[PDB]
This record gives C-alpha cells, structure tokens and sequence, in this order.
DNA sequence: ACGCGCT
DNA sequence: AGCTCGT
C-alpha cells in the first residue's frame, strides 16, 4: 500500500 | 480496494 | 526508506 | 470481513 519502491 | 486499491467487497 | 482503500 | 510490491 505504501509507495516509498513499489506501490502496491 | 483490489487488492491492492478486497474488491470492494471480500 | 513503507503500508492502502468501500462495499 | 477482505490483501498486495521492491525503486
Ligand atoms: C500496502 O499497505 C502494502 C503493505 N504490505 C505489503 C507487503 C508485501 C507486498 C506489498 C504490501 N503492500
Ligand atoms: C521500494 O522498493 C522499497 C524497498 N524497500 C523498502 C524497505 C523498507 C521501507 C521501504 C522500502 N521501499
Ligand atoms: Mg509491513
Ligand atoms: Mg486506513
Ligand atoms: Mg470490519
Ligand atoms: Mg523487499
């Protein structure tokens, strides 16, 4: 849920 | 939401 | 180094 | 109650 690399 | 972004719902 | 979106 | 990635 979090995009800090991916964003799921 | 998704997932990600269940469903909605489930 | 970070948790997200309605039925 | 119901889930998911790496830049
Ligand atoms: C989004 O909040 C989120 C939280 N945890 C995870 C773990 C593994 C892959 C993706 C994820 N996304
Ligand atoms: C984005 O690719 C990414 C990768 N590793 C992490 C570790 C801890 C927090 C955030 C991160 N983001
Ligand atoms: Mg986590
Ligand atoms: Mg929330
Ligand atoms: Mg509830
Ligand atoms: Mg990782």
């Amino acid at each position: 849920x979090a995009x800090v690399x991916a964003x799921v | 939401t998704x997932p990600g972004v269940t469903x909605p719902g489930v």
